């Protein structure tokens, strides 16, 4: 996300069991860094 | 007809006015991103009760 400039990178990461799409759980996301850069992104793609 | 770049002349044997010196001005930045670069942090110690 981004907060007047502020990246706020948040992440979690639990071993789950699920065959398909989301599991029923709650789960909360911790932070990982904060990224001061400032710059505006209209689009995303995935690695490959 | 001259050419624009030259050469400079410095030499150990010249006066503090033919002297080399080296100038490093610093360049300051403001936008809208956050400032990433600032002074030394100076602390205190701790007391309690």
């Amino acid at each position: 996300k981004n907060i007047d400039g502020y990246f706020k990178i948040y992440s979690k990461h639990t071993p789950i069991n699920l065959v398909r799409g989301l599991p029923q759980g709650f789960s909360a996301l911790e932070p990982l860094v904060d990224l001061p850069i400032g710059i505006n992104i209209t689009r995303f793609q995935t690695l490959h | 007809c001259y050419f624009p770049l030259q050469s400079y002349g410095f030499q150990p044997t010249y006066g503090v006015g033919y002297q080399p010196y080296r100038v490093v001005v610093l360049s300051f930045e403001l936008l809208h991103a956050p400032a990433t670069v600032c002074g030394p942090k100076k602390s205190t110690n701790l007391v309690k009760n």
